[PDB]
């Protein structure tokens, strides 16, 4: 008590601190990913530092770096099939991460 | 547009000599040069945009 | 408080959320960076997992990678000269980028 | 006494802006230095003589020289990493310092 | 809270002082000097390290440099920082010796 | 009344906690700290866990990690905070036994 616990209570500051530190990982990881694949498998017109330059927000960035990749890899077929149309240009979200995955799975079996 | 029209010389620089070989042979090819290894111009492009 | 103090009160809130925002993008990309580098350049032993069993912060394992790169490409003249001293034990910050990102070229070139 | 005390703590101030003059001496000596540096490595109409009648300051002479010299001999890909953008326009400061140091190296394992 | 904060800071300060001072002269002076022995006797904190660094002036500085830079011979009367000149003229004797 | 269910599930979670103390600490103090002759001397439950807590942590955690921990050699008013700390010392301790 008193002392001991508003150290303690600092303590579950460190743990909100903790928490917001594996969530920056989690973030790390997927938009790492995605990065590698924009890299990767576009063209240099689409690199951050021109996009930024033409004046779009990363998350835009991302999701168009998504939807390209998309469009690369994933068929027409399967894109109407899993996102229900053929336009990506209103899809992102959860049902972008899985037409991405689906992306993915078509690079790897590609190499 | 900068990119579009640096695209468009290259396109111009390919399709003098295109149509060079289609006069002279009867044929002429282009590649559409994409960000693709050389082991993947075997496989069919969906959408791309070219390099 | 006047409309124009609420205006500009609320514009330099939501600017100060969106550098925020991506300064953890920011923060994210260089994870992704540490991670491809230890994975590609670097021996299995300096793993983030291994080092965490072993007690290093998140920090520590990223300027460890960072300096243990910058030994294996930079050369030792480049080190000398751009850090002006030979080790780089107490040479984590800016300089540290630029010797990370000296050996960054140099695979390049090497490749 | 305390007058004493008091006025050994003033001298001893005037002996603190005394080794202040010596590192502004210290910086006079870099400025020379960044001066052989133009010289040997710029063209002539960077020259002190032509840019004071084209009316500019002598400090934007020297960051001046520095950005030349920084884009002639770091190539471009540490010039981006290291100022996180490619466009050197706005930083000159401790980051320029930095840069024209990987630029000394960069004519040092040139020769 | 901030000047509290800082009145604390220099609280550590004067204590870091007062260790080195301490760890110095336990060794090198005495044990009679010691802090429990001079409170016993009746001596203030502050009576205690002034009384401590002067003993310390007059086994380390020598005698000249007394009459001299703190132009007395009597180091009974010179308390201020011409006593942190003559403690860190002592400092310089020590690492020297 | 999702307040209640709430309520029910932090009471639940210390339900399993009060058992797996007991579980342990039958197996490895005593059998004359149980929970029935404890209740027969009068001593509420909260009362007697905090004893049993207090028992684990004099048998496991040495009575050096005990002052180190609970800042007092005493375990009989440090109770809150540092004695879940000293009790997660206990669970360790008999880990590595």
């Amino acid at each position: 008590l008193s002392i001991n616990e508003r150290i303690t209570k600092e303590l579950a500051e460190v743990e909100e601190r903790e928490r917001i530190e594996k969530q920056l990982l989690l973030e790390a990881e997927r938009i790492n990913e995605i990065d590698t694949l924009a890299k990767a498998h576009l063209s240099n017109h689409f690199n951050k530092e021109v996009l930024l330059a033409k004046g779009y927000t990363l998350k835009d960035i991302m999701q168009a770096q998504r939807r390209e990749l998309v469009r690369k890899f994933v068929p027409i077929e399967q894109i109407k099939a899993i996102a229900k149309v053929s336009d990506i240009s209103h899809i992102d979200g959860e049902i972008l991460e899985q037409l991405v995955s689906l992306a993915k799975v078509n690079i790897k079996l590609r190499k | 547009e900068v990119e579009l029209a640096r695209l468009k010389v290259q396109l111009k620089n390919a399709l003098l000599n295109c149509i060079i070989s289609y006069r002279f042979h009867g044929i002429g090819y282009v590649l559409v040069k994409t960000k693709d290894t050389l082991i993947d111009l075997e496989q069919p492009v969906n959408i791309e945009l070219p390099i």
